[PDB]
């Protein structure tokens, strides 16, 4: 017959018969690349910690994404209360640079 | 001069460090551990076997009339009956052919083969552990032998050295434990005195050729049906051997942290689990004043090739002028990356190339030489294969486990981000300045 085992990074040791016991550790040979392309870096990490990255590689592309939606959030902000500011002045002029997005 | 380190706990695997005098020549030490042993207190409470039940010769008394007295031995039974006129090979046996008593009695003892085949029943308490280590410095080495708790001193004339305490309390052993013929169970056995039949336990002594046992089987007797001559019984079976049954598999193959289990006395040997800090105390005729070392004058470290794996996969070569002739060492500084070697041999102008072991995607430690420091920097590939015989030399912390390519993306697109709302703060204040311009 044939018989499945899983190992990790302390090991482990088996017995067959009246023989002697024998030992095995694992290593690191994941595939992908930790010096490609952002393409391959992310197929690397992620088999590396594969049940913590669905805590870890997750966690941190996670935390990526909402950076930068937190971010171009906060700068329309910016975009509200100066350009309403600008146009408070009807029947008047102001610089172009300018008089071009209070329109939009 | 005093020099405190941290050891792992880990057999056949050296630990190397390098002790800097301030008006001297640097010093190199390595600390090899060679055996451990976990030793705990224990006290006996019983033997058991398997029991023998011994039935002996009935009396019987005509016409007249018995009854029952009381004794000392194990799980004693007595019983009378009534008119029985009882046979045998030459005929009838009374004279009186109605009111015929009879008594009948039983008892336990132990079996004679039971010499070899028996078990012993114990209580455990708090364990010690006990070192042995090799220590080289400079040009000697010392074998020793120390009790880690605290304050013990440790061994012989020239040396002194004191270790612990341990930084994780562990004992593979429950609070009672069983041993037959040199296998070691995790069992809860009942007192003694708390005999129920059929289980474990049932015949208790304190040693096997002790005048006193205590036992419960469950014995009854019954009253004669065919009159020739005889005594019937019904009893329970033993529970020795429905523990042989049932027994599971013994600790050798369970414990944790792959440990040996030996017997005689109870011990755990070679297991490894936490840190051991050490301190220890140097002669001072092993120092040599920096007159007499070599002075170097330039160096460079180039790197070759590399993997990060559990064994030594790399390689380096220095370039070095120096002024004489001399055997100073090197060393590593940083805790991710390993050495080989110990000396070297030097003269007017040349190289050398050692070998290494990291675990680390990239290398970016530095080397001394004679005293004189060194930067190097490369790019380490994955391994190829998959499972060795060995185990790692080096630990593996967070920060240095991710690449420096990977570290160039995730900053700029993170900071990019939260510089962009700094801008989008700044010109508000402008805005309402501008505001404030405006009135």
């Amino acid at each position: 017959t044939s018989r499945n085992f899983s190992v990790g990074r302390e090991g482990l040791e088996y017995v067959w018969g009246n023989h002697e016991p024998v030992r095995v550790w694992a290593q690191e040979s994941a595939p992908g690349d930790p010096h490609g392309w952002p393409h391959e870096i992310i197929i690397h990490y992620y088999h590396r910690h594969p049940v913590y990255t669905v805590i870890v590689l997750c966690g941190v592309a996670l935390a990526i994404l909402v950076g930068t939606a937190s971010s171009a959030a906060c700068i329309a902000k910016a975009r509200r209360d100066c350009l309403t500011p600008y146009a408070l002045a009807p029947n008047a002029t102001v610089p172009t640079a300018l008089a071009v997005l209070c329109c939009i | 001069f005093e020099h405190a380190t941290t050891v792992p706990n880990v057999p056949g695997i050296p630990y190397k460090a390098l002790v800097e005098r301030a008006g001297y020549a640097p010093l190199n030490l390595e600390i090899t551990v060679v055996s451990s042993e976990l030793t705990p207190s224990t006290n006996k409470e019983y033997v058991t076997c398997k029991f023998h039940t011994v039935i002996p010769s009935p009396q019987v008394k005509c016409c007249g009339s018995l009854e029952c007295k009381a004794s000392s031995k194990a799980d004693y039974t007595c019983r009378v009956f009534g008119g029985v006129y009882p046979f045998m090979w030459g005929g009838a046996q009374c004279f009186c052919d109605s009111e015929n008593t009879q008594l009948s009695e039983a008892y336990v003892e132990f079996a004679p083969d039971c010499t070899i085949d028996h078990a012993v029943a114990l209580k455990v308490h708090t364990a010690a552990l006990k070192v042995g280590l090799r220590i080289v410095y400079g040009n000697t080495t010392a074998h020793l032998d120390t009790f880690v708790n605290g304050v013990t001193p440790g061994s012989s004339r020239d040396l002194k050295v004191i270790a612990g305490p341990i930084s994780a309390a562990f004992s593979p052993f429950d609070h009672k434990v069983v041993i037959r013929k040199g296998l070691v169970y995790n069992y809860d056995f009942p007192e003694y005195g708390a005999m129920k039949p059929g289980a474990f336990g049932d015949i208790q002594a304190s040693s096997l050729d002790a005048t006193d046992i205590v036992a419960r089987t469950d014995i009854r007797l019954l009253k004669p049906s065919v009159k020739n001559i005889h005594v019937p019984y019904t009893q329970a079976v033993s529970g020795y051997e429905m523990w042989k049954n049932n027994s599971g598999r013994p600790l050798q193959e369970t414990a944790p942290f792959g440990c040996k289990i030996e017997v005689e006395p109870l011990r755990a040997s070679n297991c490894a689990y936490g840190h051991i800090p050490i301190s220890i105390d140097i002669p001072d005729a092993a120092f040599v004043r920096s007159s007499e070392s070599p002075t170097i004058l330039e160096v460079s470290c180039t790197v070759a090739d590399c993997i990060y794996s559990a064994d030594f996969g790399g390689s380096l070569t220095l370039q070095y002028k120096a002024d004489r002739e001399g055997h100073c060492p090197v060393h590593s500084h940083s805790t991710t990356a390993v050495l080989k070697e110990a000396t070297t041999h030097v003269t007017a102008v040349g190289s050398i190339t050692l070998h290494f072991s990291t675990s680390s995607p990239q290398a970016n430690f530095i080397v001394s030489l004679c005293g004189k420091k060194s930067t190097c920097n490369a790019e380490c590939k994955p391994p190829a294969d998959h499972i060795i015989g060995e185990p790692h030399k080096v630990d593996q912390e967070f920060q240095a486990a991710v690449s420096k390519t990977s570290w160039n993306w995730l900053l700029a697109l993170f900071g990019g981000a939260s510089s962009l709302i700094v801008v989008g703060l700044i010109v508000l204040v402008c805005s309402s300045m501008l505001i404030n311009t405006r009135r």
